[PDB]
C-alpha cells in the first residue's frame, strides 16, 4: 500500500534534515594536507601547530584540519586531496650536504615538481615550510660541506637585496637560505598561471608562530581564489 | 520618415534586451553547474531586466512613435508601476551583488556561512518586496500625483498619457532606487579594490623575480554613466526647476532602459558561462 | 626466488586458438542479445524508470 | 638467475604468437553493427556533498550505494529517488564501496587501510585491518567473505567472522587499483599501476595468468558476463579487452580524440556495449565485438568516478566528481 511509501519519504526527509546539518557543519571546516619526507620534521610543525593522522585546531574561530597520509614512490592518492584549502609542504633545509644512494634536498625539490605540476591538483595552492634553520645556519658557518660542491648554482648566486634578512647577524647563513628559497620559489613560478601560490617561510623549531602564519597564508589563498574568481587578479 | 527610421533602434534594442536575458536565465535555469549563491543574484537581475524588456520598453516604444496612448488610464498606471519597479528591482540587485562581492573577497572565511541558499532567496525576496512597495503603493493609491493644474488636466485626458510627480515622491524614489545603492557600490568596490592592490602588491613582494582596475572602472562606468544622468534630471525637475525639457527626460530615462541590454553580457563573462552559452547555441 | 617458479608454472598452460575463443563470444552475445534492454529499449510502458 | 625468467618470458611470447591465428576483428567484421545509441537520464539523484568515488548496485536492480569524500555512505533506491539509508564513515576518505548479495550487508573503505563493514539489519559489525597500504576495492563473494585490493600491492580474501586474512594473494609489482568477481566466486582479477591484470584463484592463491598488454597503470576491471574475457581500463587513452582461454589481447579500444585516461569499465548483460568512464566529464560506449563507439553519454559538470550496469540489465549509473548519480538507461 502507500504506508510503505509514506514511511520512505519520511525517513528521505529526516535524512535530508541531516544531510543539510552536515553540510552547515562542514563548509566552515577548511581541510589542509601535510606532506613531506621522513626526515622533514612534520612532526615537529604537527606538534607545533595543534598546540593517515587527523588533526583539529581553530583559529578566529574557523577550524582547519589537518591531513597526513605518511614509502608511497607512486603517489597515486594525491588525485584524493583535490577540495584542500592549501597543501603544506615541508622540507628540511639543512639536508642539502646529506644525500641516500642525488640530495635529499634535491629530491624534495623533485616532489614540489611533481606536486606543482599535477593535472589533478590545479588549483591547489602550496604552504611552504623549511624546518631545521639552525641547523642549516650551523652547517653554513661551519663550512664542513660546500654548498657550492653538491649545488653549482651557488657559485653564480648573488644575494637578492630586495628581501630584507632576518637579524641573523650573517651573510652566508641569509644567502643559503634565501638561495634555497629560490629554488622553490623558481620552480613554482615556471607553471604559475596565478591560480595556485606558493608562499616559503623560513621556521624553526623553537617558533611556534607557524599557526599564525597558516591561518593568514589560508585567507589569501581563499581571497586571491575569490578575486581571480570575479577576474580582478 | 524619421519616425520610422527611428523606430527601427527602439526594436533593436527590445530584440537585444529580450534575446540576451531570456539566453542568461536559459544558461542559469538549465545547467546544475552554474546554479551558486551569487548566480541567484544574477538570475534575478536577469529576471528583473527580463520583465522590463518585455513590458516597458515596447510599450514607451509605442508612445512616443505614435504621440499617443491607446489604451486606457489604469493600464498606463499599471505600465508606470511595472517601470519603476522593474528599474528599483535592477539597480537593487546591483547594489546586492556588489555586497556580496564586498562580503565574499574582505571576509572569506565568514562568507560560507554568512550567506547560503536560504539566505539568498531570504535576500531576494526582501529586494523584490520593497522594490514592489516603492512602486505600487505610492501609485496605485495616487500617492505621486500633483497639485498643479498641468498634472490634473494631464490625468483627466484619456489618451495622453506622461509621467507628472511631485517633489517629494520623486526624490523619495530617486534615493530608494538609485542613489543609496550607488553609494553602497561605491564604497564595496572602493574596499574591494584597496584589498586587490594590497594582494597584487604582496604577490609582487614575494614573487618579484591593472585587470581589477579595467573592471571595477567599466563596471562603475556602466552602471553611472547610464543612470546617473537620469536620476540627477529626475531632482532636478522635480525641485525648482523648468529648464528640463520632456525630450531629455525621456532620452535619459531610455539610456537607463538601455543599461538593461548591458548588465547580462558584463555580467556573464566568466568561462563557465562562456562554455554554457556555447552549448546551449 | 619464486619469480621463476611462478613464471614456470604460468608458462605451462593449455590454450586454444583464438579463432574459436572469438566464436564462442559472438555466439553468446548473439544468442543473448534478445534478453538485453540496453541494446533495445524498453517500452515506456514495460521501462521501471519511466 | 634472470636468465630463467627471460627464457619463460621468451616461451610465453611464442606461445600466445602461435595460438593468434585470427584476430576477433576478423571474425566479427561480418556482423550487423549495433548502430546510435540515445541514453537518457532517467534519474537524477543529486544527494551527495562532496565527490563521490565508486558505487555498486545490489543484488535487487533497485539499491545503491554511493560513497563520497564528505564521509557519507548513502544508500539510494533507484527507482523512488528516495534515501534509505545515510551510513557515516570513521574515515574522512573512502576509495570503495560494495553491497553483499544478500543485501544485509554494505562495506566501504579507504585510506584508513581499514576494510570497513556495515550491518543494514547501520552500525559497524566488523572492521578489518592488516593492510600496509591504502584500499581500493572491495567485493563480497558471499554473506561471509570479501576480497579487498589495498596499496600494499597485495590483495587479501577475508572472513567476516574469523576478522582475519584467510588467504593474501601476493607476488604483484604495483599498487592494484581495482577488482572484479566472475559470476561464480571461484575466480577474480585485478589490474595494478604495473601496467598488468592478472587472474586469480581465491582456493588456491596463485596467479594462473598474467596480462601485461597495456603501457600505462589499470585503473577499471570488470568481466564479460560469460567470464571468461575481461575488459580493463587505463591511464592510457587505449581500453582493452582481454581473454582467459586465449591467454592474451583481443581489442584495443583507442580514439584519435580522447586523449583521457579510463576510471570505470562496465559491461552490459549481453555482454554486446562496454561502457567505460573518461578522465573527461563524459563516458564513452563500445561496441564490445566491434570496437566502433556507438554513442557519447551526457557528461557531468566533473570526471565520471564509477559505472555500474544492474544484474538485470535494465539501468547503467554513472558518477562523477560533481556528487551526481545519474541512472541513465
Ligand atoms: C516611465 N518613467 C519612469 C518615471 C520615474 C522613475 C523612473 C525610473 C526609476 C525611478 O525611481 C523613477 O521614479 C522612470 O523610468
Amino acid at each position: 500500500q502507500r504506508n510503505e511509501e509514506k514511511a520512505q519519504r519520511e525517513a528521505n526527509k529526516k535524512i535530508e534534515k541531516q544531510l543539510q546539518k552536515d553540510k552547515q557543519v562542514y563548509r566552515a571546516t577548511h581541510r589542509l594536507l601535510l606532506l613531506g619526507a621522513g626526515e622533514s620534521g612534520k612532526s615537529t610543525i604537527v606538534k607545533q601547530m595543534r598546540i593517515i593522522f587527523e588533526t583539529k585546531f581553530q583559529v578566529d574561530k574557523v577550524n582547519f584540519h589537518m591531513f597526513d597520509v605518511g614509502r608511497d614512490e607512486r603517489r597515486k592518492w594525491i588525485q584524493c586531496f583535490n577540495d584542500v584549502t592549501a597543501i603544506i609542504f615541508v622540507v628540511a633545509s639543512s639536508s642539502y650536504n646529506m644525500v641516500i644512494r642525488t640530495n635529499r634536498l634535491q629530491e624534495a625539490l623533485n616532489l614540489f615538481k611533481s606536486i606543482w605540476n599535477n593535472r589533478w591538483l590545479r588549483t591547489i595552492s602550496v604552504i611552504l615550510f623549511l624546518n631545521k634553520q639552525d641547523l642549516l645556519a650551523e652547517k653554513v658557518l661551519a663550512g664542513k660541506s660546500k654548498i657550492e660542491d653538491y649545488f653549482p648554482e651557488f657559485a653564480r648566486y648573488t644575494t637578492p637585496e630586495d628581501a630584507t634578512p632576518e637579524p641573523g647577524e650573517d651573510p652566508r647563513v641569509t644567502r643559503a637560505k634565501y638561495f634555497i628559497r629560490d629554488e622553490f620559489l623558481r620552480i613554482s613560478t615556471a607553471s604559475g598561471d596565478g591560480r595556485h601560490y606558493c608562499y616559503p617561510h623560513f621556521t624553526c623549531a623553537v617558533d611556534t608562530e607557524n599557526i599564525r602564519r597558516v591561518f593568514n597564508d589560508c585567507r589569501d589563498i581563499i581571497q586571491r581564489m575569490h578575486l581571480r574568481q570575479y577576474e580582478l587578479l | 520618415v524619421w519616425v520610422v527610421g527611428m523606430g527601427i533602434v527602439m526594436s533593436l534594442i527590445v530584440l537585444a534586451i529580450v534575446f540576451g536575458n531570456v539566453l542568461v536565465i536559459t544558461a542559469i535555469a538549465k545547467f546544475e553547474r552554474l546554479q551558486t549563491v551569487t548566480n541567484y543574484f544574477i538570475t534575478s537581475l536577469a529576471c528583473a531586466d527580463l520583465v522590463m524588456g518585455l513590458a516597458v520598453v515596447p510599450f514607451g516604444a509605442a508612445h512616443i512613435l505614435t504621440k499617443t496612448w491607446t489604451f486606457g488610464n489604469f493600464w498606463c498606471e499599471f505600465w508606470t508601476s511595472i517601470d519603476v519597479l522593474c528599474v528599483t528591482a535592477s539597480i537593487e540587485t546591483l547594489c546586492v551583488i556588489a555586497v556580496d562581492r564586498y562580503f565574499a573577497i574582505t571576509s572569506p572565511f565568514k562568507y560560507q556561512s554568512l550567506l547560503t541558499k536560504n539566505k539568498a532567496r531570504v535576500i531576494i525576496l526582501m529586494v523584490w518586496i520593497v522594490s514592489g512597495l516603492t512602486s505600487f503603493l505610492p501609485i496605485q493609491m495616487h500617492w505621486y500625483r500633483a497639485t498643479h493644474q498641468e498634472a490634473i488636466n494631464c490625468y483627466a485626458e484619456e489618451t495622453c498619457c506622461d509621467f507628472f510627480t511631485n517633489q517629494a515622491y520623486a526624490i523619495a524614489s530617486s534615493i530608494v532606487s538609485f542613489y543609496v545603492p550607488l553609494v553602497i557600490m561605491v564604497f564595496v568596490y572602493s574596499r574591494v579594490f584597496q584589498e586587490a592592490k594590497r594582494q597584487l602588491q604582496k604577490i609582487d613582494k614575494s614573487e618579484g623575480r591593472h585587470k581589477a582596475l579595467k573592471t571595477l572602472g567599466i563596471i562603475m562606468g556602466t552602471f553611472t554613466l547610464c543612470w546617473l544622468p537620469f536620476f540627477i534630471v529626475n531632482i532636478v525637475h522635480v525641485i525648482q526647476d523648468n529648464l528640463i525639457r520632456k525630450e531629455v527626460y525621456i532620452l535619459l530615462n531610455w539610456i537607463g532602459y538601455v543599461n538593461s541590454g548591458f548588465n547580462p553580457l558584463i555580467y556573464c563573462r566568466s568561462p563557465d558561462f562562456r562554455i554554457a552559452f556555447q552549448e546551449l547555441l | 626466488r619464486k619469480l621463476v617458479e611462478q613464471l614456470k608454472m604460468e608458462a605451462n598452460i593449455d590454450r586454444i586458438k583464438v579463432s574459436k575463443a572469438a566464436a564462442d563470444l559472438m555466439a553468446y552475445c548473439e544468442a543473448h542479445a534478445k534478453e538485453d534492454p540496453l541494446l533495445t529499449p524498453v517500452p515506456a510502458s514495460e521501462n521501471p524508470f519511466r | 638467475l634472470r636468465q630463467e625468467a627471460e627464457q619463460l618470458k621468451n616461451q610465453i611470447r611464442d606461445a600466445r604468437k602461435a595460438c593468434a591465428d585470427a584476430t576477433l576483428s576478423q571474425i566479427t567484421n561480418n556482423i550487423d553493427p549495433v548502430g546510435r545509441i540515445q541514453m537518457r537520464t532517467r534519474r537524477t539523484l543529486r544527494g551527495h556533498l562532496a565527490k563521490i568515488y565508486a558505487m555498486h548496485w545490489g543484488t535487487d536492480s533497485r539499491l545503491l550505494v554511493s560513497a563520497s569524500q564528505d564521509g557519507k555512505l548513502i544508500i539510494w533506491d533507484s527507482y523512488t529517488t528516495n534515501k534509505v539509508h545515510a551510513i557515516p564513515l570513521r574515515s574522512s576518505w573512502v576509495m570503495t564501496c560494495a553491497y553483499a548479495p544478500s543485501g544485509n550487508y554494505v562495506a566501504c573503505g579507504g585510506l584508513d587501510n581499514i576494510c570497513s563493514i556495515y550491518n543494514l539489519k547501520v552500525r559497524v559489525s566488523r572492521e578489518l585491518a592488516g593492510h600496509t597500504g591504502y584500499l581500493s576495492c572491495c567485493r563480497f563473494l558471499d554473506d561471509n567473505q570479501i576480497v579487498t585490493s589495498s596499496g600494499d600491492t597485495t590483495c587479501a580474501l577475508w572472513d567476516i567472522e574469523t576478522g582475519q586474512q584467510t588467504t593474501t594473494f601476493t607476488g604483484h609489482t604495483g599498487d592494484v587499483m581495482s577488482l572484479s568477481l566472475a559470476p561464480d566466486t571461484r575466480l577474480f582479477v585485478s589490474g595494478a599501476c604495473d601496467a598488468s591484470a592478472k587472474l586469480w584463484d581465491v582456493r588456491e592463491g596463485m596467479c594462473r595468468q598474467t596480462f601485461t598488454g597495456h603501457e600505462s597503470d589499470i585503473n577499471a576491471i570488470c568481466f564479460f558476463p560469460n567470464g571468461n574475457a575481461f575488459a580493463t581500463g587505463s591511464d592510457d587513452a587505449t581500453c582493452r579487452l582481454f581473454d582467459l582461454r586465449a591467454d592474451q589481447e583481443l581489442m584495443t579500444y583507442s580514439h584519435d580524440n580522447i586523449i583521457c585516461g579510463i576510471t570505470s569499465v562496465s559491461f552490459s548483460k549481453s555482454g554486446r556495449l562496454l561502457l567505460a568512464g573518461y578522465d573527461d566529464f563524459n563516458c564513452n560506449v563500445w561496441d564490445a565485438l566491434k570496437a566502433d563507439r556507438a554513442g557519447v553519454l551526457a557528461g557531468h559538470d566533473n570526471r565520471v568516478s564509477c559505472l555500474g550496469v544492474t544484474d538485470d540489465g535494465m539501468a547503467v549509473a554513472t558518477g562523477s566528481w560533481d556528487s551526481f548519480l545519474k541512472i541513465w538507461n
